[PDB]
């Protein structure tokens, strides 16, 4: 079946170096752009690296440019991130995220399982003004995510993605491009909005929908996530 | 004061002028207007025709007024810029005749290694133009308009060690190694092409290919042996017969422009397919 | 002014175009041959002794030969697909005198086809050993099926193979003349026919197809260079 | 004995339907559409040119959202293009290089193709693995198949060159209904807008109107003189226009049960390879063997413009569902968009 | 030198 | 030779089944084709050309 699994975590003292490996099993790895997305021990998501298909395009974040180096091995089916000059602000859990880009595709659809690494500006600030909503099972909930720059491109697409992370699991693509549901999601999740105001609405909320909901943009790199809204029951 | 020798010279110059210009511009506009003739074969032919109009408009009237008046009107700027354009256009047309012969040898004596690509034609045209512009820069540094006390537009080097080597390698570039490549290619195509209607129809091909080789190999002999006699071995310094030397040089230059006039006749208009594809445009 | 996903989509299109140009470089150097023939002609024994498609090699040249024969006797409509093949390998069972006139009519229908006005035919007069046995035995005449054979004599411009009777050679060159009459009486200049005599246990056929495709591509290149 | 009586009964029945078609024809289409104003000159220019194939293009089909199209070529490749930006969305390599047909599903999920290997391959584009995988292969036909048209994601109608059409159920694979009655190679079909009955044209110079749900041939139309090799429905589903090898198209009508109008010109001698209407039903487009398409004003039968620009034979042609383009694909490995 | 000023080619 | 008899009986049954359909006159069918072609005239971007602001193949 489709899975990505990564390893190479554990204790590193600062100034050191470490390599993380993400091995893919069950899809055509040579045609998928691959991202690395990290998560602090208590904060929300942030983007760290991206390598294209055929390795012809690489992007980094503003924090790790120059001290992280990403590459891929297509015959051996692996993704590598070689990190040198580690600070104490790289202690995180790293996720290896596939994404394929064509007309009508579904990027960021499968997320890895993540390694725990312990270490002893004209970008789009997606603000998410709510942080915790107490919910009951079987009620409509709406979650708001305001951008600062307008995300509606000239060709009509509104590049805003909605993710869900359950407690103790990896994040999952709920909605891609503000309205389209992802393949495998129940039909009660739906997204609405325009330009700089977006909203997710859930009808008949079950017990398996608690977690944190993130909104990512994808208009231009660096892809900046939101702070995430928790749904405590 | 013009002599009797130049009574027919100017007429022979203007007829090959108008024939070369008309024939080459109709070949280029026939390829440009029609769309079935933009094959991989007609890249070298239109490059040869642009080289031929550059030969007939940049080389012909300047050397005609020099070969009639022996007086240089154009000053040092044109005396620097004109012989560079002349040698560039002559060497481009000769090297693209060599690439035509090599392409025909690939497509007749080796038909099942499918070698003639369009990328190869583009690479060879770029290599011809680049090498021909790089080789002829000593025709642009050392040209001076010197008056002795008419006025000449000629070379002046430092020593007798460099220009002899430069003009012998120039003789090998613009006449000799093209002739060895062309003789090899067309001799092997002659050996391959020598039911009898088909044999009598593909024997005329070998005859006309040897005609193409002979028209190139005759119409560039005297000018190149005259340059390698004059610029290298230091002949034509102490002559009792200088007007004979002058008539030799203007006749050899007329042979060059006769070849540049005869190229679009023996390369395009003597084939039935090009006539039948020309009248549709 | 493209977005991020649009730039990645254009990069995907460029990688697809790179793979397609590699496949074009492989595809331009291969030679297709449409194989045709009757039911008792044994085209399959030629192909198996050297199933629609079959790929083989001579001297690092890739031949790709396909016998489309899973359909019925109306070949009139699917033959438009094969108008850019290199050659047509026609096979004749040249030892059955009763079923030979149908083979001649089929060759006349292949030669004068409006979609095959450029495609050359490599013609294999298969099963020569049975023809030799039937001529030297003297049981079944050829004059009963071809009345012109009473006035055919061998011409001086032929070279009989050593070891065979002159009657066998006369019959062989009569069959060969009967096919090249249909060859030469139409389409003079665009395509020709290369007849070879072939046994069943013979194994030199890939060399013969190689020489004939050499000649076919040579003639096509002499035509398309404004050179003929 | 009885066979002569059977042939005489068939002849008298054919005479009865001939007199019945004669009695129901009082005027013609040209005597009713004489007073309306004509179209005028039509100048459609090539917007996009899609260059990816290596050999001749044999069929194409627009997606149902009027943006994506699939095109199948003789070098053994389907290519799925996004026609607004000329990007290649997919490149699918085939198992056998001889493909004569192409179809896009009306959901956007599947793509079908078939050809000289008697087998309709159905490809599944939206997988969980990112590659295009052969979903299944339908094989029950006895000859080459020339046209495939999707009803929905579960059943497909195929017409093959052994004088038969079939309605396949993709989930199992066995054909559920076999439509027989032709006496020649069925060359093309086209489904109605309601997909309850379709029409198919063969090489016996006849087109037949089949009912999909029941399974019986309903009507036959004989007007031509050679092989019909293109057919398409008029958009309300009550007429269809056939294209043949005798250089003439014609428009038959289902309720009046006979031919209404013949589109031909004396300077046209080569056969038609593709026919499709426009969104109103007033531009009978046609692809010809003389390398250019012709646009016929389909109510007064006068011509109204050409679409030249192809170097070789136009083999396929299609109009989008919103009516805003015309894609013609021809044997010089090019598709071209016109509006 | 007599043969001076005559342009090559 | 009874298969020819079965095919002939099937063919004549096909013909008498094709003979018993109701047919409207050609004048009404031509009028309905004309009415449909003139009631959807404003919605045809090939007949009536649209301006280049609403034409996405520009």
């Amino acid at each position: 079946d489709v899975q990505l699994v990564e390893s190479g975590g554990g204790l590193v003292q600062p100034g050191g170096s470490r390599k993380l490996s993400c091995s893919a099993s069950g899809f055509a790895f040579s045609s998928f752009g691959m991202h690395w997305v990290r998560q602090a021990p208590e904060k929300g998501l942030e983007w760290v690296a991206y390598i294209s298909s055929g390795s012809g395009t690489i992007y980094y974040a503003d924090t790790v440019k120059g001290r992280f180096t990403i590459s891929r091995d297509d015959p051996k089916n692996t993704l590598f991130l070689q990190m040198t000059s580690l600070r104490s602000e790289d202690t995180a859990m790293y996720y290896c995220v596939r994404s394929i880009y064509y007309y009508g595709s579904s990027p960021f659809d499968f997320w890895g399982q993540g390694t725990t690494l312990t270490v002893s500006g004209s970008d789009i600030v997606m603000t998410q003004a709510t942080s915790s909503v107490p919910v009951t099972p079987g009620e409509s909930v709406s979650i708001s995510c305001r951008s600062s720059k307008s995300l509606l491109h000239s060709n009509g697409n509104t590049y805003l993605y909605w993710f869900l992370q359950r407690p103790g699991q990896s994040p999952q693509l709920l909605i891609y491009r503000m309205s389209n549901l992802a393949s495998g999601v129940p039909d009660r999740f739906s997204g609405s909005g325009s330009g700089t105001a977006f909203t997710l609405t859930i009808s008949r909320l079950e017990a398996e929908d608690v977690g944190v909901y993130y909104c990512m943009q994808h208009l231009e790199y660096p892809l900046t996530f939101g702070a995430g809204t928790k749904l405590e029951l | 004061h013009p002599k009797e020798y130049e009574w027919v010279l100017i007429a022979g110059y203007i007829i090959v002028f108008v024939v070369a210009l008309i024939g080459n511009v109709l070949v280029c506009v026939a390829v440009w207007k029609n769309h079935h003739m933009r094959t991989v074969t007609n890249y070298f032919i239109v490059n040869l025709s642009l080289a031929d109009v550059l030969v007939t408009i940049t080389c012909l009237p300047a050397t005609l007024v020099v070969d009639i008046t022996e007086t240089w009107f154009f000053g040092q700027s044109l005396c620097k810029v004109i012989p560079y354009l002349q040698t560039v256009s002559v060497s481009v047309s000769v090297l693209t005749l060599s690439c035509i012969a090599l392409d025909r040898w690939y497509a007749i004596c080796h038909p099942l290694m499918f070698k003639s690509t369009a990328k190869r034609a583009r690479n060879s045209i770029v290599i011809i133009w680049i090498v021909s512009c790089i080789i002829m820069i000593p025709q642009a540094i050392v040209m001076e308009c010197s008056t002795v006390f008419f006025t000449v537009c000629d070379e002046r080097w430092g020593g007798e060690i460099y220009p002899k080597m430069y003009h012998i390698c120039f003789f090998l570039v613009t006449y000799m190694a093209p002739l060895c490549l062309m003789v090899l290619a067309y001799l092997q195509i002659f050996r391959k092409l020598w039911e009898i209607k088909q044999i009598r129809a593909r024997r005329k091909t070998a005859r006309m290919l040897m005609v193409v080789l002979l028209v190139f190999a005759i119409c560039y002999l005297p000018i190149s042996i005259l340059n390698v006699l004059k610029r290298v071995f230091g002949m034509f310094a102490h002559t009792e017969d200088r007007e004979t030397v002058y008539a030799w040089f203007t006749f050899s230059h007329w042979l060059v422009y006769a070849n540049s006039a005869a190229n679009p006749i023996i390369y395009n208009f003597l084939s039935g397919k090009f006539r039948e594809e020309f009248k549709a445009a | 002014t493209l977005s991020a996903e649009d730039k990645a989509a254009v990069e995907r299109s460029k990688m697809i175009e790179k793979q397609l140009q590699k496949d074009k470089q492989v595809y331009r150097r291969t030679l297709r041959l449409l194989l045709l023939g009757a039911d008792n002609s044994g085209k399959s024994t030629i192909v198996k002794q050297m199933i629609f498609e079959t790929k083989f090699q001579v001297d690092k040249v890739n031949f790709h030969m396909f016998d489309v024969g899973g359909q019925r006797d109306e070949r009139r409509k699917w033959i438009q697909c094969f108008n850019d093949v290199t050659a047509i390998i026609f096979v004749v069972d040249s030892s059955d005198y009763n079923r030979l006139q149908e083979a001649l009519n089929d060759f006349k229908s292949i030669w004068n086809n409006r979609w095959l006005r450029t495609i050359s035919v490599i013609l294999f007069l298969n099963k020569q050993d049975l023809l030799a046995e039937k001529v030297l035995a003297g049981k079944s005449k050829i004059e009963d099926y071809f009345p012109e054979f009473a006035r055919y004599t061998t011409p001086e411009d032929a070279t009989p193979e050593p070891g065979e009777d002159p009657r066998v050679t006369r019959a062989k060159y009569f069959i060969r003349k009967e096919f090249v009459d249909i060859s030469t009486a139409s389409g003079d200049g665009r395509h020709i026919c290369y007849p070879h005599f072939t046994c069943a246990v013979d194994t030199e056929n890939a060399r013969r197809i190689f020489n004939d495709c050499k000649d076919i591509i040579l003639q096509m290149n002499l035509r398309e260079y404004n050179l003929v | 004995s009885e066979l002569d009586q059977l042939r005489q009964e068939a002849e008298q029945l054919k005479n009865q339907i001939r007199d019945a078609r004669k009695a129901c024809a009082d005027a013609t289409l040209s005597q009713i559409t004489n007073n309306i104003d004509p179209v005028g000159r039509i100048q459609m220019r090539t917007r996009r040119t899609l260059r990816g194939h290596l050999a001749k293009i044999y069929a194409m089909h627009w997606g149902t959202d009027s943006r994506l199209l699939v095109s199948a070529s003789q070098d053994g490749k389907l290519i799925i293009w996004d026609s607004y930006t000329t990007n290649k969305v997919h490149a699918i390599p085939l198992r056998s290089s001889w493909v004569m047909t192409c179809a896009y599903a009306p959901s956007g999920n599947y793509v079908a193709c078939g050809g000289l290997d008697n087998i309709c391959s159905i490809y599944n584009l939206k997988t969980r693995e990112g590659n295009v995988r052969v979903s299944r292969e339908l094989a029950g036909h006895t000859g080459y198949l020339s046209c495939c048209r999707f009803l929905d994601d579960n059943q497909i109608v195929t017409s093959s060159g052994d004088t038969t059409c079939a309605l396949w159920d993709i989930e199992t694979g066995q054909q559920t209904t076999t439509f027989t009655g032709h006496t020649g190679d069925v060359m093309s079909l086209s489904l109605a807008p309601d997909t309850r009955l379709f029409v198919s044209g063969a090489c016996d110079a006849s087109a037949k109107l089949w009912d999909v749900r029941e399974g019986m041939c309903r009507q036959t139309f004989t007007g031509h003189e050679s092989d019909i090799n293109a057919i398409c429905f008029f958009p309300n589903g009550n007429a269809f226009a056939t294209g043949s090898d005798d250089a003439t198209c014609r428009l038959f009508d289902l309720r009046a049960d006979q031919e209404l109008m013949t589109y031909s010109h004396d300077n046209i001698i080569c056969g038609i390879t593709s026919v499709s209407f426009s969104k109103s039903g007033r531009l009978l487009l046609a692809g010809y063997d003389d390398f250019n398409c012709n646009v016929w004003d389909a109510l007064k039968a006068d011509r109204a413009g050409v679409l030249a620009g192809h170097d070789n034979r136009v083999s396929c042609l299609g109009v989008t569902d919103d009516g805003m383009a015309v894609a013609t694909g021809s044997w010089d490995s090019f598709l071209k968009i016109w509006n | 030198n007599h043969a001076a000023g005559i342009l090559t080619m | 030779n009874t298969a020819s008899i079965a095919q002939a009986r099937k063919l004549v049954e096909q013909l008498k089944m094709e003979a018993n359909i109701d047919r409207i006159k050609v004048s009404k069918a031509a009028a309905d084709l004309m009415a449909y072609c003139e009631a959807h005239a404003k919605e045809d971007p090939l007949l009536t050309p649209v301006p280049a602001s609403e034409n996405p193949f520009r």
